């Protein structure tokens, strides 16, 4: 279930950082890392709890 | 005790694509002598052919250029399937309107 | 408006692109016209169909690629990652360590 | 045999079947 | 335009069960020993579709204008190569593009532009006895094509390319699905050892080609392929023989699959997950053999 849960938009243009990081700026794209980062995050810690 | 972690960084580049020699006519999309109507709006496919990126950029002035979802400067090296082309003529007031 | 979708329909010329050579056994960067990774392309020995490109597992993660001039298959692997652990008797009658 | 291993614990091990490497896991 | 064949007798429509058939690979992606769940268009489980057939003895002169909802499983069994082309549009009057298929032995003649058709399309050749070579006689399907925008022709299709009567052998299989302005077809050509109905078995369908478009097609028809002899004398509207011509018609629906894949990277086996409780069942464990509990 943790490695499945990495492929999900999470509400971001993608599931993959190289096509936000390559087919987006910087500034605009801050926003869709922070929401996939949010995401892995809170997936990360129900998995240690 | 642990103290960092160990990668290997990777070495070379390389980069492949099937050698096509065709080029993309753009000769008649953004040099057409003759334009339609709005509503009879041109849509003309685009495969099997190397689309000459750089030459549109750097050789031609746009009085408006805007780009949705792809960074412009990015647009070289990303490649896309069923490239479409649209022509028309229409009022210099509402092109503003052409957007998602 | 040059009009163009991803993930809508499957391709394997796609738009413009150049081609470079090809290595294998080492952790390089590769970029197989839209499919980008880093990792090892070792000679693959799974049978695959005349139209089958990709390749996956379980995870649904990619673990093979199909050669688009050639027309061969080569497996994908990533380069040997880690973590490091310092070995110490202690600062209190050496100084030595060991690197695990 | 191996040496330690007594015939119900060659069957307990026997009985008993279960891992690719991804990205960050480790064992 | 084109002659308009008598005996246009109504008949109810017969009807027969599909045992596990209209699988096809959803995508180009190999995968192994896996079993993927896939949300796509397919054929349900366990329905009746229809069996339209063309036979002598009225003379069931069977190819009605049939619909094209969202997509067509379409199934013929001969041996005498008694089908043909497919045909769709939306009109069938000219005034917005319709597409055309032919699989003669030349090549895979694909029309797509506009062109007027007439109230009893038809195809016919005259097979000339005295000589003993067999050539195509008459081309009539259509008035003519004033403008046109979209061509394509592939290789030959893969035919059994023998004319005898015999066992049947010969099973043709395809899916007409077009979404988002792009058209698809998947076939397979398995053989069959049963004189009748839908064999028992199991098999995939494999992608051929992808024909992007952009057209509406809602209307679908069928051509066929009649050969007039002498042995039938009189107008030669009329003078002709059939054969035995069979081939079947069925829907596709939006429903949740479930797809068991060997070592080959072949499907060979599916689970529906909207027709039985067992089947939600193993859809949800994502498994096959179940086990006691609730
Ligand atoms: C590359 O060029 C060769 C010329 O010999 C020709 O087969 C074709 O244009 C290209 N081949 C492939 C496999 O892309
Ligand atoms: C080890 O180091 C501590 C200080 O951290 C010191 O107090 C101690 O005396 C040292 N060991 C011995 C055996 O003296
Ligand atoms: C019968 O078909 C002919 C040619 O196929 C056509 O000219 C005629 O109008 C048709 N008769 C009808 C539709 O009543
Ligand atoms: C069989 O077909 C007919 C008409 O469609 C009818 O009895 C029924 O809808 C079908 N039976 C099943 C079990 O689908
Ligand atoms: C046929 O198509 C062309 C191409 O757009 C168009 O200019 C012409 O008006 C069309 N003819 C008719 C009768 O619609
Ligand atoms: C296709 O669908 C559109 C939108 O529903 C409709 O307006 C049109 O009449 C349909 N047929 C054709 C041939 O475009
Ligand atoms: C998979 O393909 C190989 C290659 O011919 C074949 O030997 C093997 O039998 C196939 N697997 C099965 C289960 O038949």
């Amino acid at each position: 279930t943790l490695v499945k849960q990495l492929s999900s938009n999470f509400g971001a243009i993608s599931s993959v950082l190289n096509d936000i990081l390559s087919r987006l700026d910087p500034p605009e794209a801050e926003v869709q890392i922070d929401r996939l980062i949010t995401g892995r995050l809170q997936s990360l810690q129900t998995y240690v709890t | 005790y642990q103290t960092s972690n160990f990668r290997v960084q990777p070495t070379e580049s390389i980069v492949r694509f099937p050698n096509i020699t065709n080029l993309c006519p753009f000769g008649e999309v953004f040099n057409a002598t003759r334009f339609a109507s709005v509503y009879a709006w041109n849509r003309k496919r685009i495969s099997n052919c190397v689309a000459d990126y750089s030459v549109l950029y750097n050789s031609a002035s746009f009085s408006t250029f805007k780009c949705y979802g792809v960074s412009p400067t990015k647009l070289n090296d990303l490649c896309f399937t069923n490239v479409y082309a649209d022509s028309f003529v229409i009022r210099g007031d509402e092109v503003r309107q052409i957007a998602p | 408006v040059l009009s163009f979708e991803l993930l809508h329909a499957p391709a394997t010329v796609c738009g413009p692109k150049k081609s470079t050579n090809l290595v294998k056994n080492k952790c390089v960067n590769f970029n197989f016209n839209g499919l980008t990774g880093t990792g090892v392309l070792t000679e693959s020995n799974k049978k695959f169909l005349p139209f089958q490109q990709f390749g996956r597992d379980i995870a649904d993660t990619t673990d093979a690629v199909r050669d688009p001039q050639t027309l061969e298959i080569l497996d994908i692997t990533p380069c040997s990652f880690g973590g490091v652990s310092v070995i110490t008797p202690g600062t209190n009658t050496s100084n030595q360590v060991a690197v695990l | 045999k191996p040496s330690k291993r007594s015939p119900i614990e060659d069957l307990l091990f026997n009985k008993v079947t279960l891992a690719q490497k991804f990205n960050g896991l480790t064992v | 335009q084109c002659v308009n064949l008598t005996t246009r007798t109504q008949l109810p429509p017969a009807y027969t069960n599909s045992f596990t058939r209209g699988v096809y690979y959803p995508d180009k992606v190999f995968r192994s020993s896996v079993l993927h769940s896939t949300q796509d268009l397919f054929l349900p489980f366990f329905s009746n579709v229809t069996w339209f057939h063309a036979i002598h003895v009225t003379k069931r002169f069977d190819n009605p204008v049939l619909p094209f909802n969202d997509g067509v499983y379409f199934a013929s069994t001969e041996k005498s190569n008694i089908i043909r082309g497919w045909i769709f549009g939306t009109t069938l009057d000219s005034k917005t593009q319709s597409l055309l298929i032919v699989n003669n032995a030349t090549n895979v003649v694909i029309k797509v532009c506009e062109f007027q058709f007439c109230n009893d399309p038809f195809l016919g050749v005259y097979y000339h006895k005295n000589n003993k070579s067999w050539m195509e006689s008459e081309f009539r399907v259509y008035s003519s094509a004033n403008n046109c925008t979209f061509e394509y022709v592939s290789q030959p299709f893969l035919m059994d390319l023998e004319g005898k009567q015999g066992n049947f052998k010969n099973l043709r299989e395809f899916v007409f699905k077009n979404i988002d302005g792009y058209f698809k077809i998947y076939s397979k050509h398995t053989p069959i050892n049963l004189v009748r109905d839908l064999p028992q078995g199991f098999s995939a369908l494999e992608p051929l080609v992808d024909l992007p478009i952009g057209i509406n097609i809602t209307r679908f028809q069928t051509l066929l392929a009649l050969h007039r002899s002498y042995l039938t004398p009189g107008d030669s509207s009329s003078g002709w023989t059939a054969g035995a011509a069979a081939y079947y018609v069925g829907y596709l629906q939006p429903r949740t699959f479930l797809l068991k894949y060997n070592e080959n990277g072949t499907i060979t086996d599916a689970v529906d997950c909207a027709l039985d409780p067992l089947s939600e069942t193993k859809c949800t464990l994502k498994s096959f053999t179940v086990e006691k509990g609730i």
